[PDB]
Order: C-alpha cells, then structure tokens, then sequence
C-alpha cells in the first residue's frame, strides 16, 4: 500500500479484503487512494504477473 | 457489482486487480430505499435481511484464484463509515465478520497526529505474515502486538509514576514506533524503505 | 545497515514576604 | 452506547465512593495534624522565649543575625504534598514559590532550590530548574527528626561548599478550616527585633549559638506540621469537590442512560411495527 | 443555476435549513404510503439529497459557492439527515451546544469541523502545521474531559496542565465577535485577516501567552485587541 | 389552533394580544396518539414526522 | 365518587399500584392493535391517565382524597408512564427502611418525601 | 402449567409443593415466537400484549 | 471440584477473583492513579496485569500473526504456574515477559531475554 | 457568575476581580429573586436593576 | 460492610466501631458463602449465623 501502518501492522496481499472502517473525515478515501497510486511502479513493469 | 464485474473478467484472465468499493454504507442505503420502495419487510435498523448477503455476495468475489483457474486474484479495499465512532454498529460488524482484517481509522488518533490513524488494538490483518516479504516479515513480525501493548501501558501508566525501568522502556519504543509510523499523505514508500524505517 | 546506522547516528543533529526574627526583651540596641 | 453509559456508570460510582472515603479520611487527618501542630506550640513559645533572653544578653554577632555585605545565592524550601488529591495546594505553593523567585531575580539575588515532597519535584524538574537537595516521604505526617534534617542542611548552607547568602521558606499556613494560605518566611538572616520589657551557662554567646539552630529546627518543624495540616485540609477540599462531580456525572449519565434505554425500547418497536405493517 | 448556466455571474447561494427539505419529504413519505426508514425518514433520503444537493455543485469553468445551514434533530450528529448531507459539503462547520453554552461563539467545535481544502499543498505548510497542532491540542483536551471533570487541572501532570491551560486559551480564543453578534450584545464586530490569526495561533501554541488570563482571549477578535484587552484587564 | 385563531380575529384587527399555551409538550403527545391511532408509521421518539 | 356525590362523605381512594394501571392499558392497546407509543406504552397514556385522576378531586364541598402507590420502571422518573402519573400527583410520601429501623413508624423519610402546598 | 397443574393436584388434596420454572424468559420467548407466528399484534420487545 | 481437582478449581477461581478485581479497580486507576489504590490492592493489580498476559498463548494457527511458532502447556503446568502468579512468585518479572510465552520454561527464557 | 460560583465553591481564594464578580453576581441574583403574583412595573423594573 | 468496604485501605484512620463493623462484615460475607449441592438444614443455618 506504502503505508507502513498498513504493510507493517495490517498487511494486505492479494486476494486478502481489508476493510478500511472509520468515522466521516479519518483518512479512508486516502489510504485507498494511496495503495490504487502505489501501484504505478508495477504497472511500469509490463509484467501481468506484476 | 458493476465495478467487481470488471475486476473479475480481468481476474479469470490471470490478471491482479484491486477494488476500492467507497463506501459500501451507502451501497447498504441504496438497497434499504430499493428494498422500502418494493415494499420488503425490514430487518433491524430498518434494514432488510439481505443486507448481510448484499455484501457477501460481493466482497466473496475477491479471491486469489488457483493457478488451475490462471492464477489471477482480486484485492476488496471497502470503506466504511461508522457512526459516532462506533465499529460495533450492525453493518460495520456484517462487513467486519465478511472482510479478512481491519483498518479501524479512528479520529481521536488522526487529531493526535497519529496518520493515518489505524488503531493498533482494533486493526488486524488476518491474512497476516503471509502477505508481507520475508524481509518485513522478520522486521515487524510482533509489531502490531508491541503497539497494542504500548497503548494499553500508556493508559493504564498515564497517571502512575512507580514505572519500573521495563515499563518505562516499553514505552519509549512504543512512542518511537508510533512515531514511526506516522506518514504524510501521498507519500509512499517502497518496501524496502518500509522495513529500513521499521528496522 | 546497521554500521549506516550508527555513521549516520555520528553525523545526526538533534533537534534537542515574611521575615523571622528574634525579640531582643529591650527596647533599643 | 447504552453499554458505555452504564460503563461510565459504574465506574463514576467507584470513583464517587473513593473519594468520599478520601474525604473522611482526610477529616480525620485534618484533626490529627491540627492536634500535632498545638502539641508543639508549647515548645516553641518557650525555646522562643529563652531566645529572646540570650539574645538579650548575647552579643548579637551570629552569622544567622547579619546580612552578607553582597547577597548573591538565596536558598529556598518549598513544602510540598508527596501525594496528590489535594487540590491546589501544591499549585498555590509553587505559584508562591514563582512569586519569591521573581521578588529575588528583581533585588539581584539568585535562588536555588531546596524541596520537600515529591510534586515539587515534579514542577520544578518539567521546567528545567535543579534542586541541591530533596526530602520526601514526610509530608502527609512530619517528625521532627525530618524538620532536624532539612535545618541542619539550610543552616549548613547558609554558613558556606558554594553556600547562600539568604534563605527562605514557601509553605502553606493553615489558618483555617476553610482557608489555607501559601506563604513565605525568610528564615535566614534573621531580624533582630527590639521590644521594651537572668543566668546562663556556660555563657551567653556558646549557649546562643547552640540555641540558634534548634530553633531554626523547631520553626522548620512547625512548618511542616502546619504543611501537613494544610494538605489534608485541601485534600478534604478537593475531595469533597470531587465526589460532588462525581454525583452530578452520575446524575447526567443515568439521565443518558435512560434516555438511550427509552430510544433504544422505541426504535425496537418502530422496526417490530414496521415489518408488522407489511405484513 | 440560471444565473451559473447563462448569465455566467458568480453566486452565492445560502440555504437555511437544508434540514427542512428532508423533514419536509419525511412528512410526505409519510403521506405517500411509503415505508420509513431507519428513524421514521423516507426510504428515499440520500436520493432526494443527491438530486437537491449535487445540483449545488460548480460547473468547470464558472462558480457557485453555496453554504447551508444543517439543522441536526435533538442534537443528534448521527440522525440520517446529518449523517447525509455531510458527504455532500467541501466544507463542514459543526455547531455544538457545549461551545455555545460556554459562550465561545461562533461555537464552532474545532474538532468535528472540518474542509476539503487544509491541506498543505492548498493552505501552505505554515498554516496546515499551525491548524494541526491546535487541533492536537484541542484533542488531547477532550481526552482529559473526564479527568478535568473530577479531579479538576490539579491532578494532571505537567506536561499535560501547560496543555490544558493553552488549550483552553486556544479555545475561547477561537471565538470572534462576529459583526452579525453587534445586535446581541453590542460590540462591533471584528475581523481578522488569514495572517495575523496564523501567526497568533503559532505563537499562542508555543505557548507565548500562556501568562494571560483566560478572559484575555474571549471574544477579541486579533492580537492587537487581545494586547488591548490584556492591558484592559 | 382554536386560541391562535381568536387571538388571530384580534391581530389583524389591529389588536394586541398575548397567547400562551400551557404546554406544548401535551399537545404534541394528543397528536402522536392521534396518529399512531390512524397508523401513521412514527419517527424520533414515537412522533411522526 | 358515589361516597362523595350522594352520601356527601369524603373519601379516600387508595391505589396500588398505579402504574399497574397505565401497564394494564398498554397491554390492551397491544392486544387491540394499537400502534405503541414512546416506549412501548399507550398512545392514549396522557387521556387514561387523566380521566381516571381528573376524577378525582373536590366538588361541592366534599372530596376523593388519594394515595397512590407509584412503581418507577427503572428508578426512572423520565419515563412516560411516571412521568404521566407525577403530572397529577399533588404531594410525596416517601417510606424508608432506614427511618423505620429506628422506630419511627409512621417510616417517612422526611427529606424524600415532599409536597407542593408546603409553599 | 404442565408443572403447576402437577402442582396444584398436590396443593389442593392437602400436600405441600415446590414448583421451580427454569427458565420463564423461554416460555416468554415461545409464547412470543407463537403469538407472533399467529399474526397476533406484537408490542414492547415483540412480545404480545 | 468434582471433575477438574481441588488444585485446579482454587487456582481457577482465584485467577477469576483477580481478574474481577482488577476489572473493577480499572476505573479507579484510569482517574485517581493507581498510587492511590491499597497495598494489596496494588499488589493484586500487578498480579492481574501478569495474569491477563500469561493467559496469552503463542498459538499453533496465529504463527502468522506474530512470526513465532506455537506452544503447548500440560494442564499440571498451567495449574501449577497460575498457583505461582496467584502466591506472587512472580511478581518481580517484568509484566511484559508474560506476553505470548506458552509455559514456565519460556516464561524464564524471556525474562531472561528482557 | 454561575459559571465561577463553582469554581469559588472550593477553591481556597481568588483574586480580587473573581471575588468582586461573585459578590456582585450573588446580589444581582437576590435582586433579581422575585415573589409570585406580584408584577413590578417596568420603571420600578428599571430602578431595581440599576 | 458495604459502605464501609471503601475504608479498608485506611482501616488506620477509622473509630473502633467502625473497625469493628467492617470486621465483622468480612466474616459475615465469608459465612454466606456455601459451596453448590450441600444444603444446610435449618438448624445449622442457625448455629452458623449464630
Ligand atoms: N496520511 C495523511 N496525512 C495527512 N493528511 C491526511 C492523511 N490522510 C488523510 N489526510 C487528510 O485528512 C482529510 C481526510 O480526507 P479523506 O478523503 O482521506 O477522508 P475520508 O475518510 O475518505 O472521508 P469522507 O469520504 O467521509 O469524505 C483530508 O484532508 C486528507 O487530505
Ligand atoms: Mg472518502
């Protein structure tokens, strides 16, 4: 996610559902946004394994 | 199950996707209108019985195929929005109890400066180890336990100053942990930056 | 790691009225 | 949230019946220390008298009756509670103490630190200002023996070792049951007071100057009873204070209780008579 | 919105209550035949303030700034309603009966309230840390409620007692005669440009007026009228 | 409604008048009975809407 | 109410307990189909209650004095069917263990207890 | 009532009895899961009246 | 006492005794201080405080949770282990060494760690 | 007033502003406290207040 | 005993009834104790409170 409360205390893998729960304005959309953007480097990989 | 749909054409081809469903309260909505206006008797909270299923019936398409089926996999990112800081409401708990983990985001922490606000006690990951690379594996393997424990030291020691040399220990490495984990938004870090600073 | 560690812990800067008297019993010194 | 409120309930009850008994207990030791503190009145108006006589007769040259010709160092002895539950009475103290340290830094004087009790300690340590010497574990119910330590070290200090050129103490006088006030006494030099209207051995001025730091003894022993009994009253206060906090935050809880079990028993019904209505 | 569309003018639009919409479908709902909702609301709630509020919206290249007051039920913040516009709004202003009831008005509460836009890529990193620091303070202030409420600011520790002592500062000084307040209690109203109220809030939360009393920031309005005022008392 | 309306005769006459009503809270429990009584589905705290 | 209007005595009508009552009415509400109200209790709580207490009162000289023992759901004087019942009441007469095990019978705990003419 | 009638055969030829019910909350709870299968008008807790 | 042993019941109703006063003295703490709290009571709040933690156990299922493998305590050392904790054997431990150990033996070996 | 009357119920003293406050505020309540059935008119209202 | 359970911390600082009080209550609550399936018949019940 490139989060490190999440990929080091709440690790998400494939396949996993990780509910993101919180109150109005704690940093949900922000935390699923980041991990959709942290993705961009294996996107540039080319790679579908990847 | 529009957007879970065209995750999982891309899922059965052998390919990775995630799903970000933000947030599956008002999917929850949507269906007690639709199921109100055609006249369903309601559950509790007004809700019909099928709310439960609404979202199993979804977030159980997000699996990681057999390499029989292409190895593909789909990764469930859902939202939801709590009530007065409330993770023991009936539709939290439902997408709780379907979901494998938690990230409890809670304001009292974010407010604190703690962001992205996951609460270490509430939050898990029950998928746990076997979704972390070795390396982060060995480096933060107890971590979440280590935090939990130092919140509960610190709320129980907040007001006492007999601490033995341990307890104060304990501590410090818990401030230094949490401290540690505080993130500015839009900014990500590589795994292998991740285990460095958690090093 | 380690040895960068503690090289870079080298080169790190933190960022750290009344008054008491005594009755003399005579009435000038 | 009904399981919250009754939490809070519970626990503001525990926390009510505490501090009642804080508040009794604190009666009871209210009376104790204000039965110590007459208890040794008598010994101070004698051993003050007998003063008052040798001075009389003594030469009046002791370094504890003159001023040093250019003061620097002025000690000073904070009494303080060594346990908390009492209210302002450690804030008053040490706002008083700030008061004597601002009054000495303004006449050119330098102030360094004597403390009694643990909160003080405290205080002083969060804001970076050290402390030559320390006692605690005598606040709550003082013995001469402590009164006979902490003189025998200002005394010391004041004939100096870097020594101090003045020295005071900031305590609580209990004037009262209902009041209580934070003070400050210069122990040290003393004032050689002269009022309008006897044998000694083995002559005046060796008797005097034994004489002299017994009673700065018995005037640190009786402010310290006088602290003792000054913390008690406050804790008595401020336990008082708290149990009535507590009863009207029970008070305010049951209401949010019984409002949430009213809400709760309704909104059962609306959803019982709603899946009823639609058959 | 004709005057977004076609005339092409910048508009204020302020609404009071948006509430009262929904209120007023409930009762129509009610009439309709329709089965209510979680609390007696239509079924239709998020619907119907979909299709008023997402109207509201600013079109690309011309603008309509709108603000509405939300009138929440029984001081109720989770009741449907609230709970519904509050994914609507870019900017949320939460009104408590705790601050109004200390007389710190405009009684915003500090920590519910909140906008799209503090953020120190749109604000700057000066008033973000700012901000964020006075909210740090504020909510380590609300975490001690039940400690204040009881043992009162003696109990704590120090730390924590030079916390509460500039929260509160920082709290009533959050207050502002506002100009609209001149026809209740007299005094003109005062405004403070982004700047000064940065640089006030910086120096209060490093605790550079932690020596005045409290009543010295009440409803004072700037750093001038609060040395005025200081002076006054 | 019967005592605004005599009071409202008054009004706009170019009286003044002073209505009190002792109290509302009463009312507002005879127009809940009166509507649980035609079955109209109630809101917060057994009122409708 | 005929000891009162035709024999001309006053009379005093005790009732216990009077909550018993305004349950009583709740429980026929439901059995009747009739929508609850607030807390599971009678639309028609305000009027059951009123017509059975209105009733009594002075006329002509004589008068249905009454004592009615009140059972408070949950310690709770907020709820509907006290807080129904305390709108008629006129005076409390508190009986507690305490006062009655030092002897003092009639039990009346003179702090509780209270009355709205002591004015 | 199978219990108090056993009971009551005892009770009134005489003989003393004890009847313990363990537990009335599941005859509450059957006699709600049977009033409110027969459609009978439910109130407080789902309970009949 | 019928089925588990009279050793066993002591121990486990001791532990719930403990454990339910510590519940209760959790209020108290979390305002007042626990400085405040009775000799014995502070004593028996640093043995719940280890208790709550040695019922913790390095489970088989949960390696994944925590990295370690699992651990299995026969029920005598169990019986035998709370009976110390409940007698203040252990007080002097650092609470934190009763924290996801499994046994008397691991028990030794992290307080040594530590 | 009301708001500093509790914190002048137990604390020992205050400054010479809090206690003229509550002296000034205890009055104002005993002026304002007001029989039943005895309606002052508004100029007798006035002198009372000022 | 149940007011005064408060007061066994500082059992010190209390009258001689008190303590006296509090003592016996102790003992009292340990005598109502009564382990499962071994009633008492009426007459121990008697010597036991006795
Ligand atoms: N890690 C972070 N560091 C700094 N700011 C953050 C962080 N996470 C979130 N924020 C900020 O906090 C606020 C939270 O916004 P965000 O969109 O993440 O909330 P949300 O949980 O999706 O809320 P909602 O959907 O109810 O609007 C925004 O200002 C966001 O910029
Ligand atoms: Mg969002």
């Amino acid at each position: 996610t490139g989060i490190k409360a999440i990929d080091a205390m709440t690790p998400i893998g494939r396949g996993q559902r990780q509910l993101i729960i919180g109150d109005r304005k704690t940093g949900k959309t922000a935390v699923c946004v980041d991990t959709i953007l942290n993705q961009r480097e294996a996107w540039l990989t080319g790679d579908p394994k990847q | 199950y529009t957007g879970s749909a065209i995750g999982q054409h891309w899922m059965y081809n052998g390919k990775h996707v995630l799903i970000v469903f933000d947030d599956l309260s008002k999917q929850a909505d949507a269906y007690r209108a639709i199921s109100l206006l055609l006249r369903r008797p309601p559950g509790r909270e007004a809700f019909p019985g099928d709310v439960f299923y609404l979202h199993s019936r979804l977030l159980e398409r997000c699996a990681k195929l057999s390499d029989e089926l292409g190895g593909g996999s789909m990764t469930g990112l859902p939202i939801i929005e709590t009530k007065a800081n409330d993770i023991s409401a009936f539709i939290p708990t439902n997408v709780i109890s379907i979901t494998d983990g938690q990230c409890f985001l809670e304001s009292d922490l974010f407010n604190q400066g703690v962001r992205p606000a996951i609460n270490v006690g509430v939050s898990v990951s029950r998928v746990g180890g076997a979704a972390q690379i070795k390396a982060m594996k060995e480096v933060a393997g107890s971590l979440r336990l280590d935090l939990s424990q130092y919140r509960e030291l610190e709320a129980f020691a907040a007001f006492a100053s007999d601490l033995d040399a341990a307890s104060k220990a304990q501590l410090d490495r818990g401030a230094r942990l949490v401290e540690l984990l505080k993130q500015p938004q839009y900014s990500p870090l590589a795994v292998e930056e991740q285990v460095v600073a958690i090093f | 790691l380690v040895s960068v560690i503690n090289e870079f812990k080298k080169g790190f800067q933190a960022s750290d009225l009344e008054k008491e008297s005594v009755k003399v019993r005579k009435p000038a010194p | 949230t009904l399981r919250e409120l009754r939490g809070r309930i519970r626990s503001a009850g525990s926390i009510k019946k505490i501090t009642k008994a804080q508040e009794l207990i604190a009666t009871s030791r209210i009376a104790k220390a204000q039965a110590r503190v007459e208890a040794a009145r008598p010994y101070a108006a004698e051993i003050t008298n007998m003063l008052t006589e040798l001075a009389g007769a003594s030469a009046l040259d002791h370094p504890l009756l003159v001023e040093r010709k250019q003061p620097k160092r002025a000690g000073v002895l904070v009494v303080s509670s060594d346990r908390g539950l009492c209210g302002a009475y450690n804030a008053n103290v040490l706002r008083r103490a700030e008061e004597l340290f601002s009054l000495l830094r303004d006449e050119g004087k330098d102030p360094v630190l004597y403390v009694v009790g643990r909160k003080a300690l405290g205080y002083f340590s969060f804001r970076q200002r050290t402390v030559v010497e320390s006692w605690t574990g005598f606040s709550e119910r003082p013995t001469y023996e402590n009164a006979r330590e902490i003189a025998d070290t200002l005394v010391n200090a004041f004939m100096a070792i870097l020594g101090v050129d003045e020295l005071h103490i900031v305590f609580t006088e209990f004037r009262s049951m209902l009041s209580q006030t934070a003070v400050a006494r210069r122990a040290a030099p003393m004032e050689v007071e002269y009022v309008g209207e006897y044998s000694f051995e083995p002559d005046p001025e060796t008797l005097f100057d034994a004489l002299l730091p017994r009673y700065i003894a018995t005037r640190v022993y009786a402010a310290l009873l006088e602290a003792a009994a000054s913390e008690s009253a406050s804790r008595r206060r401020a336990m008082k204070s708290a149990t009535d906090n507590a009863d009207d935050l029970i008070k305010a809880l049951t209401l949010a209780a019984n409002r949430e079990r009213q809400a709760q028993i309704t909104q059962e019904i609306s959803e019982i008579v709603g899946g009823a209505n639609a058959l | 919105e004709f005057f977004r569309d076609e005339q092409g003018q910048d508009v204020l639009l302020f609404i009071d209550n948006i509430f009262r919409f929904t209120q007023a479908g409930s009762e129509v709902s009610t009439l309709l035949g329709r089965m209510p909702s979680a609390v007696g609301y239509q079924p239709t709630l998020a619907d119907e303030m979909g299709e008023l509020q997402e109207r509201i919206t600013s079109t690309r290249g011309r603008s309509i700034t709108s603000m509405q007051a939300v009138y929440v039920p029984a001081d109720d913040y989770t009741d449907p309603a609230p709970a519904t516009t509050f994914a609507h709004l870019d900017a949320t202003t939460e009104l408590s009966r705790a601050v109004f009831s200390k007389g710190i008005f405009p009684a915003v509460d500090p920590l519910a309230s909140s906008s799209t836009i503090l953020d120190p890529a749109i604000v700057g990193d000066e008033h973000y840390r700012v901000a964020q620091e006075v909210i740090r303070i504020l909510q380590r202030y609300k975490d001690l409620q039940d400690i204040i409420a009881i043992l009162g600011i003696d109990e704590l520790s120090e730390e924590d007692k030079q916390l509460v002592n500039r929260a509160r500062r920082i709290e009533r000084f959050l207050s502002q005669n506002m100009m609209a307040a001149e026809q209740f209690t007299g005094q003109p109203g005062s405004t403070v440009p982004l700047k000064e109220t940065i640089e006030a809030f910086d120096k209060l939360t490093k605790g550079e007026f932690d020596h005045l009393p409290e009543q010295a920031f009440f409803l004072i309005g700037g750093l001038d009228d609060l040395a005025k005022k200081a002076e006054s008392l």
